[PDB]
């Protein structure tokens, strides 16, 4: 009964690899797209950002002059 | 504190050069024994010491100094 049972929930019940991998293809059509897409908002931020927290570093000069009044 | 007041309250508490002194005197002397232990009250050192202390005072006035500073970048 348990074997019925999984029997009941094979996956994918559309069973059509033909199409299935047609899926898959829509789903690199996402993927494949976002894949640089997500990645290049890595160096976009770093571009900024890094020296940023040099910024960061030089407010903590002032904090060092904050240090010894 | 009390032996502030008690200064200038002990002052005229004198009547003349008459025997009259003593009679009061004694129990002034009573007084005294009072104020001596008012002395106990005052019997350790809290902050250090003038012009120690003053240096603190001083020394929070030039503490204050970067108080009056930072602020100016705010911007």
């Amino acid at each position: 009964m348990q074997i019925d049972t999984l029997i009941n929930q094979l996956p994918g019940i559309s069973t059509a690899p033909k199409h299935q991998l047609e899926k898959i293809k829509k789903l690199q059509n996402s993927i494949e797209e976002k894949q640089l897409e997500r990645k290049s908002l890595e160096s976009e931020n770093e571009d900024l950002k890094l020296q940023l927290a040099k910024r960061i570093e030089t407010f903590g000069r002032l904090s060092c002059v904050l240090f010894q009044p | 504190t009390l032996l502030r007041q008690g200064i200038r309250q002990l002052k005229e508490k004198v009547s003349k050069m008459e025997p009259e002194e003593m009679t009061v005197k004694e129990k002034k002397s009573i007084i005294e024994i009072l104020k001596a232990r008012i002395a106990l009250k005052k019997a350790f050192l809290k902050m250090a010491l003038s012009e120690s202390n003053d240096t603190v005072v001083k020394k929070e006035d030039v503490r204050e100094s970067p108080v009056d500073t930072f602020m100016e970048n705010a911007t």
